């Protein structure tokens, strides 16, 4: 049956959920670190004058 | 005296003609394509009367 | 015997939920409370593309961040030069009914997934100047909801049939098939490393597949309705997902839980397209509210509103360098914002 | 920008071709085709053609028709039928012989009630408000041959007519047309067809023409 496949998947997914059982605090820290570090190269966050934006130029 | 008659005896028939052209164009295109024939809108059609 | 397998299966989903609960030290808001607000965003329209007559349905940015492919409900694929609003190419599509379009990373090819279950690849750099039709990819037994270029030789296609597929273009064979989904795969997104991708189906479940083996590495739930759009976070550790419940959710890959929710009482209609800006700080979600929304990716707060279309937003796309965001809507105009 | 003038030339030529093809397509009429499995849509599509998505092209005194056969899609109709919103006709084909048939791989759901349920889901869907439904009560002959013995009460327990063909098919038409709730705006063009050279192409032409004229009279607010 297909259910034996479903379980054969879900158990494996559990094993990945155990390796990927890193704390949500770490994921939050990584997301925040990327957002802070790659800031200032966000043309939408910080607008750039007409001298460099290609859609007014 | 001239302007009153010249407007009253002409805008009536301009409105008649425009109305009939509206009906005629809509119906005699309906049998031919789905697109609404141009210049039939209720507002802009008045401009045909003023022309 | 079948009930016995059902009991194991949900014996392990219970353990999975427990494992997901073990990681949840605090939500994203409790740590991001100290982040400075982005500020009110006054992004304005800079370009309006008077192209297709009927309806825009999909839009993708070229890797050059200049060429822009757009697709219509009936008619042709229009490739624009976004800087000067020129029409570089017009592709006279064989099958009118379109649902997705994709632009190759090298720029040599484009693809229209189409609703006729046949992915059509078009070669642009042809000797005779005309856009030719290369090997069409057939055999997906369902409407192609989304197609994405792995590279000039590999494409990933999502179908109304629950099976996602990977095609080798020279021979057209369905060289890999992913079947873990139970519902119709509405949306698909490729991670920046291209090593793996994610897709969301009507079963309110997103699954993270890898292209080399095909095994479903992870599944994510939490949405109460169909998943219609998914966009990978630029770094690749997370992905945001829109749904008909009008709530964007930012799932994490190295983690396994919700981690965020983007909803507000003022908006009811479901989301239709999500696209993280470069650097990942802004999430731009189009709605059926005749509107688009700029959410803070770290704080569950609205950063700005675009509100510049007359019909439903078909799709959103942020340039690879983040210079501007193209919003294609159900009104025939495609508007570029920054 | 000495070379970009040629780029603008290409853009203008492409825009011209775009507009010509767009007006050519907006000239034509788009007709949906949908119904239950084995509803006899094959016979209907064969008659109009003699005169994934399967597109069929036919002409009947200009007004060139493009017909879209959708039955081929076993998928989520909710996320697919948001297309076809600009069709000026929705040809619904249902076989009256379905009243007698208990099953279509669907838990002994009578094929007629399955067809009515699909009709209810598609007619009242809020995408389709101005699109008009053309109802083909197909296989009128096989219905006339079946009703002579097997009472319609097996399908419609509240029916109290004499099982005579006219009093039965009129009831099926009445029920299907009463199934349309938003009758203020929508119109149901019920017709009876069978596997013979009927006026079904002429009837489609007439219903489409009337719906086109109705739409245009709404455009100017005359209706």
């Amino acid at each position: 049956a297909s259910i034996a496949q479903a379980r054969k998947l879900v158990e494996q997914l559990k094993m990945e959920a155990n390796i990927d059982r890193i704390k949500v605090s770490k994921a939050a820290a990584d997301l925040m670190a990327y957002c802070e570090a790659h800031a200032k190269e966000d043309p939408l966050l910080t607008p750039v004058p007409a001298s460099e934006n290609p859609f007014r130029e | 005296r001239r302007i009153f008659l010249g407007l009253g005896m002409s805008i009536s028939y301009a409105a008649l003609l425009t109305k009939t052209n509206r009906i005629y164009r809509i119906f005699e295109q309906g049998k031919r394509s789905v697109s609404a024939p141009r210049f039939i809108s209720p507002a802009s059609q008045l401009a045909i009367t003023f022309s | 015997e079948l009930d016995q397998l059902r009991q194991e299966a949900e014996q392990l989903k219970n353990q999975i939920r427990d494992a997901r609960k073990a990681c949840a030290d605090a939500t994203l808001s409790q740590i991001t409370n100290n982040i400075d607000p982005v500020g009110r965003i006054q992004m304005r329209t800079r370009r309006t593309l008077r192209g297709h007559l009927a309806k825009i349905y999909a839009m993708h940015w070229g890797t050059d961040s200049r060429l822009l492919v757009s697709a219509s409900q009936d008619g042709k694929l229009i490739i624009w030069d976004s800087y000067t609003t020129n029409k570089v190419h017009a592709i006279p599509l064989r099958s009118s009914w379109v649902m997705t379009c994709a632009y190759a990373p090298s720029g040599n090819y484009v693809a229209c997934g189409g609703l006729d279950n046949i992915c059509s690849i078009y070669n642009l750099k042809t000797r005779e100047g005309n856009v030719r039709v290369s090997r069409e990819l057939a055999g997906h037994t369902g409407y192609l909801s989304c197609c994405r270029f792995l590279d000039d030789n590999q494409i990933v296609t999502s179908s109304g049939d629950t099976t996602c597929a990977l095609w080798d273009i020279e021979t057209g064979q369905q060289t890999t098939t992913f079947t873990g989904h139970t519902g119709d795969v509405m949306s698909l997104s490729l991670a920046p490393d291209t090593r793996l991708f994610v897709s969301g189906a009507c079963d309110a479940s997103a699954k993270l597949w890898d292209v080399r083996e095909g095994m479903c590495r992870q599944t994510f739930t939490g949405h109460e309705s169909d998943i219609n759009a998914i966009c990978f976070f630029p770094n690749g550790n997370a992905f945001a997902t829109g749904s008909d419940d009008a709530t964007c959710r930012l799932f994490d890959l190295r983690a396994d839980q919700e981690l965020m929710t983007y909803s507000h009482d003022n908006i009811i209609c479901g989301i239709t397209s999500v696209s993280f800006s470069k650097s990942g700080r802004l999430l731009l979600a189009g709605y059926d509210d005749f509107n688009c929304n700029v959410w803070d990716a770290l704080k569950a707060d609205r950063a700005g509103v675009l509100a510049g279309h007359d019909n439903r937003v078909s799709c959103l796309g942020v340039t690879d360098d983040g210079m501007a965001v193209a919003t294609g809507s159900w009104d025939s105009f495609l508007k570029i914002w920054n | 920008s000495a070379e970009d003038k040629a780029a603008v030339e290409r853009s203008k030529m492409i825009d011209r071709n775009l507009r010509e093809d767009g007006e050519k397509a907006a000239k034509e009429v788009k007709l949906l085709l949908l119904g239950a499995g084995e509803s006899g849509k094959n016979t209907i599509v064969k008659q109009m053609k003699i005169i994934g998505i399967v597109e069929t092209h036919f002409t009947f005194k200009d007004l060139y028709f493009k017909m879209f056969d959708v039955g081929a899609q076993r998928s989520e109709r909710k996320k697919w039928i948001h297309c076809f919103e600009g069709v000026t006709a929705i040809i619904f084909c249902v076989a009256l012989s379905d009243y007698d048939l208990v099953l279509a791989e669907d838990e002994e759901m009578n094929r007629m009630h399955a067809s009515m349920k699909l009709f209810d889901s598609i007619c009242n869907n809020k995408w389709f408000t101005e699109t008009s439904i053309i109802l083909f009560l197909n296989k009128k002959d096989l219905f006339e041959e079946k009703i002579k013995r097997s009472p319609l009460t097996i399908c419609y327990p509240e029916y109290t007519g004499s099982n005579t063909y006219e009093e039965a098919a009129a009831y099926i038409q009445c029920q299907f047309e009463d199934l349309n709730r938003r009758k203020d705006t929508k119109e149901i063009y019920t017709h009876f067809t069978c596997s013979t050279d009927t006026k079904n192409v002429q009837f489609v032409f007439d219903a489409v023409t009337d719906v086109i004229i109705k739409n245009n009279l709404k455009e100017c607010g005359l209706y």
